[PDB]
């Protein structure tokens, strides 16, 4: 009938250690946990990533914000699982995304 | 404050705090006063008659 499955929530995927910085936004959109973020070619702000441009990506958004927050906390180092970080619709092939964070701590796993 | 960061987001440090210094060196004070060696010999307005 109603079989409520409990499970767990586990967004690392390495014992990798998360850390965090805090940086400006200037995001245009609600963004819940775990979205891949992009700094501004022309204002230097962090928005969301448009899943397009290849190289962009910066961080993991780490506590939800909105266009009214000022200042981000994201995640600048360590492993996530791929099904936990919510990919922009934009990017449709997984190998791209899986090799967008190279160059910097972050990974997918 | 620590308003609000959340036990997985852990961030910001604090700063330990000091950096006043004065110094008053000196001081001093000396009221010299005489003995009278002669007045001792009439009777002072005390020691009643």
């Amino acid at each position: 009938t109603s079989k409520e499955t409990f499970t767990h929530y586990q967004p690392q995927g390495n014992s990798d250690p998360a850390h965090t910085a805090t940086a400006p936004g200037g995001l245009s959109a609600k963004a819940p946990a775990m979205t891949p973020l992009m700094l501004d070619t022309s204002s230097r702000k962090l928005v969301a990533w448009d899943g397009t441009t290849d190289g962009a990506a910066v961080g993991i958004l780490a506590v939800a914000a909105d266009q009214t927050s000022t200042t981000l906390t994201f995640y600048k180092s360590g492993t996530f699982r791929y099904e936990d970080v919510l990919w922009p619709e934009a990017a449709s092939d997984e190998t791209k995304k899986r090799t967008a964070f190279a160059g910097t701590a972050i990974s997918i796993v | 404050m620590a308003l609000y960061v959340s036990p997985i987001v852990s961030g910001e440090v604090i700063r330990s705090r000091g950096g006043s210094t004065s110094e008053f060196t000196p001081g001093y004070v000396k009221p010299k006063h005489e003995v009278n060696p002669q007045m001792t010999l009439r009777r002072l307005p005390d020691e009643d008659p």
